[PDB]
């Protein structure tokens, strides 16, 4: 990457203003005078003791143990903004009450007990408590910045070639909060940077700004394609959380110092709108930060299967020998994927008349393999007076707009082009409507969607993306709402996808910018990431950032996007994804086409090896999900999120959990012999699904690999489904019987789910047409129930095999199920091994039953 | 009144009885025992194909859905009807 096109902080002018203010007595004070408790939150002016300049702080206790902080004028010359469309709800609030009170302080209860906030007054502060312990300390160093509008580089500003008029001068944001106790913080993506964030006092800050980064390097703060302005911070004792509600260019600072860690935010424009989220356990944190901006979009199960891309597939006959490649070798793929080359001269929602002439029918060829496609539409519009896109969107005033009135043009792959005001719901209607059959003719109900270049990129605009004062709906510039301008292109087409069906079907949309809130639209990935070693290594620090933020459906390209990947490093890259949510295959237009059918023997093999792990885990990568809808629990997890004790794991990533059943420590360099795999735990076994070896924690166990390990753990207590039967798409699959691999604890004990429907409606949320299943072993019982009685479901799936780990060999297994004789079921048993294997069940998944080992 | 006699695998990994030959459950290390279905992962499924050449598909795609024998035998309990194509 060429970095001096991207600022620094010292070359962004409010950056520099707000950092120049170090630690120190802040001239704010709180006017307890004016201070009201209304009926769902406390106001109170504050004053900045030099300028006097009257602010307003609302505070605010909230249902499920959260704060929310706002600060804004009190009388502004004009409104500041306010983040719309991010939060799903108006936050349930909670009552506060005064409990105390002196010259210089007044005590809050939230509710009854036992959260407490401190309002000081001078100099202005606030405490958080349980009872009597700290928990979080806002404005205790005296950083808060809040530059009032002035009359209409602080002002006029250049970079590069570019001016910024800035027309209403400085108007930057900024405040800290104090950690007591919290020495490991995580989160604010997308950085290509490690899991545990690292001090910035000597350096850079870490950057919030959606950019596009050509050939991005590793390890360090720049913005990369997305901004989650959340911050979670863990210990031995507690976890909490910190969502800073702004859309404008942030900076985060973060220093340690009785072990503490400070956390400044920096803004450029809007109001001060954090919240601050107590735990105190991690999942606590999760349901709280889920409450505000939702939880991720159930994917269609196809969309968890392999997908097959690259820059460019030449044609229809290209794509379809594509597809009959995969099945020719033997190797399952659920989507084959079109870029931009596939429209007319990258026209979106158009397609090129030689290479595709006949879209429907490539369409039908593919739903008659029961795959899929995805394609590619960008929100940047060619200015071209013979594009209907641009004609319709130029006459109704769509577009963003300059200072002067005129529509914004800028640079993209189409050349000359403009940019629509996805801000403005009379835009986002438009391109929801713009995916009908009728409007994106060639379209189909098994083709879907990806949007890039959404930050959005305009390749002659400063930093490669929208000039500062570009003006959108209703006034705002472009500096207030530039992190939500990905969001709501991501939201507008997943709404399209819906519509087009009737409301019927769920959505798959792929986006590389985003927001908070971009879990409820679909999928995210890394961006264009490089064929190497470290690209590889990097891939899960990256998708663990953001698992902890809420978006669970991340991956990276594997093989990299950049350059090509030897077959070593590529074998590595399929079996690192195929353990990863979201798992496309991606290459740059200038690389080698690498199809995995394409390498030799020995590697293709191993390819496909990772192929049909990944395939069998369907049902349970479709709980996982299905829990991550319903309660905000994340799919990919760090090992600290499981171990939040064992402090030898809140630093690791070059390892992950998959909800809490199987560890996952893929190779990741070239040649090696073997890996050091941490099993953490005390009294913790952990199965080695290959060998079914069993593991006592805590320990490193050192475990020999050859080209084919996947270094994968199920652990002690839990319950695993898996299809066995590996078809050449999951459309094939999904109504064939389950195996459940049954991982027994030291106490002789496992549990587990399984969430099945149709796969891709959204009847199991208006019909309640789905199956939880709990699977239950104890004693010597195996038992099936319901995990919800409201979901009903035909369905043919049944249970084929019961896989036990870690039992005794029985005298007789005994099958019962309501409406049915009692049944024997024969068994095979590995001494060496203690695996138990027991013959066809045959009970339907919809169906209670259990089975008892005599 | 004289009984029945059971099944070998071709492999001769075991000996089964009949009612285990197409019970939609592997019994054979080799997938002999699965002829019909989709059960075993290293099985076949054998189509006539009356009118052009008589093709072997593997057990996988048995009732996938997709049309593999051109006389469409292979999809005989999955929602797919396929149509003769050996023409
Ligand atoms: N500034 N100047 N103009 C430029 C800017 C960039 C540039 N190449 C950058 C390659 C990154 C593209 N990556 C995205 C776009 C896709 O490549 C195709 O849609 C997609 O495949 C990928 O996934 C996406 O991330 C060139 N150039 O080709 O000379 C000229
Ligand atoms: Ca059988
Ligand atoms: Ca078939």
């Amino acid at each position: 990457v060429d970095r001096s096109n991207f600022k620094t902080c010292d070359e962004s002018s409010f950056c520099k203003r707000q950092r120049s203010i170090r630690p120190g007595l802040s001239p704010y004070r709180a006017l307890l005078d004016t201070l009201q408790l209304g009926p769902d939150a406390l106001t109170v002016h504050l004053i900045h003791e030099v300028t006097k300049v009257l602010l307003v702080l609302e505070l605010q206790g909230l249902q499920k143990d959260m704060t929310r902080i706002r600060i804004d004028e009190l009388e502004p010359r004009r409104p500041r903004y306010r983040v719309p469309d991010v939060l799903v709800a108006d936050p349930p609030t909670a009552r506060l009450s005064v409990s105390g009170r002196d010259d210089n302080s007044v005590e809050l209860t939230v509710a009854e007990g036992p959260y407490k906030i401190i309002l000081t007054a001078q100099p202005f502060r606030l405490d958080l408590l349980e009872d009597r312990s700290l928990l979080l300390s806002v404005n205790a160093r005296g950083l808060m910045a809040f530059e009032h509008q002035r009359a209409p580089g602080a002002w006029e500003e250049t970079f590069k070639t570019h001016s910024d008029s800035k027309p209403y001068g400085p108007t930057s944001v900024g405040l800290d909060f104090s950690l007591p106790g919290m020495e490991h913080v995580y989160g604010i993506p997308e950085h290509a940077d490690s899991l545990r964030l690292k001090v910035t006092e000597g350096g850079e800050p870490y950057r919030l700004y959606n950019l596009d980064v050509f050939q991005y390097e590793l390890n360090n703060p720049m913005a990369l394609y997305g901004s989650v302005p959340v911050l979670l911070a863990h210990s031995f004792h507690r976890d909490l959380g910190i969502f800073w509600l702004n859309a404008a260019e942030t900076w985060v600072d973060i220093s340690s110092n009785t072990p503490q860690t400070d956390i400044r935010w920096m803004s450029e424009s809007g109001i001060i709108d954090v919240f601050l989220m107590l735990g105190p356990s991690v999942f606590d944190v999760f349901r709280q930060y889920a409450s505000l901006t939702g939880t991720q979009a159930l994917p269609p199960l196809f969309s968890l299967g392999y997908h097959q891309s690259r820059w460019n597939y030449r044609d229809e006959a290209d794509v379809l020998e594509v597809d009959q490649g995969f099945d020719d070798h033997n190797m399952p793929c659920d989507v084959i994927w079109l870029d931009i080359e596939h429209a007319d001269g990258k026209r979106y929602f158009t397609w090129d008349p030689t290479r595709f002439p006949q879209p429907l029918n490539m369409l039908e060829h593919l739903a008659s393999k029961r795959r899929k496609l995805v394609a590619i539409v960008d929100p940047h519009i060619k200015v071209d007076s013979g594009y209907r896109v641009h004609e319709e969107l130029r006459n109704h005033g769509l577009y963003v707009k300059t200072r002067d009135g005129s529509d914004y043009e800028g640079w993209c792959w189409p050349g000359s082009a403009s940019y629509p005001d996805f801000t403005n719901p009379r835009m986002r209607a438009w391109w929801s409507n713009m995916f009908s059959f009728d409007n994106y003719e060639g379209s189909a109900p098994n083709l879907y969607v990806w949007n890039d270049m959404n930050e959005p990129s305009v390749f002659n605009g400063p930093e490669v993306t929208m000039l500062k004062d570009a003006v959108h709906y209703g006034g705002w510039e472009h500096r207030d709402i530039h992190n939500i301008y990905g969001l709501y292109v991501h939201m507008a087409t997943a709404d399209g996808l819906i519509q087009r069906s009737g409301g019927i079907e769920r959505p798959f949309v792929l986006s590389r910018a985003f927001f908070s809130g971009s879990q409820r639209f679909g999928a995210v990935w890394t961006g264009d990431n490089t064929a190497e070693w470290d690209h590889l290594k990097i891939s899960i620090p990256m998708c663990l950032s953001l698992a902890l933020v809420g978006l669970s459906f991340c991956g990276a390209d594997v093989g990299g996007f950049f350059k090509n990947p030897e077959p070593e490093l590529l074998v590595r890259w399929y079996q690192m994804g195929a353990y990863q949510p979201f798992f496309r295959a991606h290459a740059h237009l200038d690389t080698g086409r690498r199809e995995p059918w394409l390498l030799a023997s020995q590697y293709q093999d191993a390819i496909r090896d990772a192929l049909f792990q990944r395939y069998s885990l369907l049902p349970f990568w479709y709980t996982l999900f299905y829990q991550a809808h319903k309660e905000g629990f994340p799919v990919m997890r760090p090992l600290w999120v499981q171990y939040p004790e064992d402090m030898s794991t809140f630093s690791i990533e070059d390892q992950f959990m998959l909800g809490d059943a199987l560890l996952i420590h893929p190779v990741s360099d070239a040649g090696a012999h073997g890996v050091q795999v941490y099993l953490p735990g005390q009294e913790e076994v952990w199965y080695d699904i290959q060998s079914y070896q069993k593991h006592h924690g805590p320990q490193t166990l050192y475990l020999p690999v050859t080209l084919s390990s996947i270094p994968v753990f199920q652990r002690g207590g839990t319950i695993v489904p898996r299809w066995m039967r590996v078809r050449r798409s999951s459309d094939c699959m999904k109504d064939d019987p389950i195996t459940l691999f049954v991982a027994l604890s030291p106490q002789g004990t496992a549990q587990g789910e399984l969430f099945l429907d149709d796969g891709h409606t959204f009847n199991y949320q208006t019909r309640h047409e789905f199956l939880l299943r709990r699977f239950s072993f104890s004693g010597s019982t195996l038992v099936s129930s319901s995990a919800d009685p409201k979901g009903h479901l035909e369905t043919p799936i049944w249970i084929e095999r019961v896989v036990i780990m870690g039992a005794g060999k029985p005298a007789a297994v005994v099958l019962q199920t309501k409406g049915s004789p009692e049944s024997r079921l024969s068994f095979q048993h590995d001494p060496e091994t203690s695996v138990l294997i027991l013959r066809k069940p045959g009970v339907s998944v919809a169906s209670d039953w259990s089975i008892h080992l005599r | 009144y004289e009984e029945s006699k059971p099944f070998t695998c071709l492999d001769g990994t075991a000996t089964i009885p009949f009612d285990q030959v197409n019970d939609d459950y592997c019994d054979c290390k080799d997938g002999s025992d699965e002829p019909g279905t989709a059960a075993c992962p290293n099985g076949s499924f054998h189509c006539t194909n009356t009118g052009y050449k008589p093709l072997y598909i593997l057990s996988s795609r048995v009732n996938d859905g997709v049309c593999d024998c051109c006389d469409g035998t292979d999809e005989y309990n999955s929602g797919t009807v396929c149509e003769n194509t050996c023409r």
